[PDB]
């Protein structure tokens, strides 16, 4: 059972920012959907992430890679929101 | 309102975690705040539940 959970809840300057993030994110995980499942979305200026899992050790690799890609995302705004 | 995460395990444990420059710019540091955070976290959990040998002891002499 995928019981080691973690939710992720980000937020930006506003419900578009949040809305292409999530859009941009497409995730694709190393990880057995069996033993690691992600869930994102965003609700107005949030975006939210959550994780299930089978054990902590498999969460810690699934959420840092995740986290990665959505710096990414925040870095590549930064640059475009300001020219 | 800063990024932020919450923990839960089937034992009973929940954790919450919440950590010019830009707004997102910031926002990038925070999240390699929590990032850390929840590696530091869950290693920790990880280190605690190892502190089978035995088992796989047991399955050889079985077919033995």
């Amino acid at each position: 059972s995928l019981d080691h959970t973690l939710e992720l809840k980000i937020p930006f300057e506003t419900e578009r920012q949040a809305t292409i993030a999530t859009k941009v994110l497409s995730p694709d995980p190393i990880l057995k959907p069996q033993d690691f499942q992600v869930d994102y979305s965003s609700e107005k200026n949030v975006m939210l992430v959550q994780f299930r899992s089978i054990d902590d050790r498999v969460l810690r690799v699934g959420v840092s890679s995740i986290i990665d890609s959505i710096k990414t995302i925040v870095e590549a705004m930064d640059v475009l929101s300001h020219h | 309102k800063l990024p932020v995460a919450q923990y839960s395990a089937p034992d009973g444990v929940e954790k919450s975690f919440a950590p010019q420059l830009t707004y997102l710019g910031q926002l990038r540091t925070q999240l390699t705040g929590l990032q850390d955070d929840i590696n530091e976290f869950l290693t920790g959990r990880m280190e605690l539940a190892k502190n089978a040998d035995e088992k796989r002891i047991q399955e050889e002499i079985n077919q033995l």
